[PDB]
């Protein structure tokens, strides 16, 4: 491994909040940064945890 | 300048109100040459209203993405230092748009506009080219590469 909480939140912590921004940010980094990586496994995860990038099958990681 | 995003908001996801649409950033556009003004424009999350559904409409329209590029720049060359941030941000989600509004004056008056709407953000932003070219080093370069090339162009159209 603020971003703790985040994750927590993420993963298991259901945490509904007061006017926050949230999934914003992830999307936009993602397709600033995560959908050019070479990393298959970053981009798939980033993809699934975010919900974008819709149409990225991510095969190279999944194959069946 | 809350309820007015909203329903902009609103309006660029369905892709309808286009006279609203170009009505309001004009208005917003006049709001903005003062610095009060494009404060609280910022203050309202323009950015963050407008960025996000601005992909919809290339994914009257053209109208209000030249308005929408005309009045980033103004509030860029009002407010500049605190507000490079968003810019760059905007600019990195329009950049393909950027692209080819700077390409398109190769092939038309609307295409005409379009380049000179997106040189002239890209202008403003060039007075802060040090972090410019620190945060996205790969603008930067292919910028000054296309603008060599279009200034070119430019220069081979007037010239015959």
């Amino acid at each position: 491994q603020d971003f703790k909480n985040c994750f927590q939140e993420y993963i298991h912590n259901k945490d509904r909040r007061l006017s926050p921004t949230t999934e914003n940010k992830l999307r936009l980094h993602y397709r600033r940064a995560v959908r050019a990586s070479t990393d298959p496994y970053k981009r798939a995860v980033y993809c699934i945890i975010g919900r974008c990038d819709v149409s990225d099958n991510h095969s190279e990681v999944a194959d069946k | 300048l809350p309820i007015l995003f909203s329903a902009l908001e609103v309006s660029l996801r369905i892709k309808q109100n286009l006279h609203f649409c170009e009505a309001i950033l004009h208005f917003l556009f006049t709001l903005a040459k003062t610095h009060q003004g494009a404060a609280a424009m910022a203050g309202a999350g323009i950015t963050q209203t407008v960025c996000l559904p601005l992909l919809s409409v290339y994914q009257s329209w053209p109208g209000v993405y030249r308005l929408t590029v005309s009045l980033m720049e103004r509030l860029l060359k009002t407010l500049r230092y605190n507000f490079l941030s968003e810019a760059l941000d905007f600019v990195g989600v329009h950049q393909e748009r950027i692209l080819q509004c700077l390409s398109a004056v190769r092939t038309s008056l609307s295409c005409l506009e379009e380049a000179d709407h997106t040189v002239g953000f890209l202008l403003q932003l060039s007075n802060f080219t040090k972090e410019w070219h620190f945060h996205l080093p790969q603008l930067i370069k292919d910028v000054q590469v296309n603008l060599c090339y279009l200034c070119q162009a430019c220069t081979s159209l007037l010239h015959s």
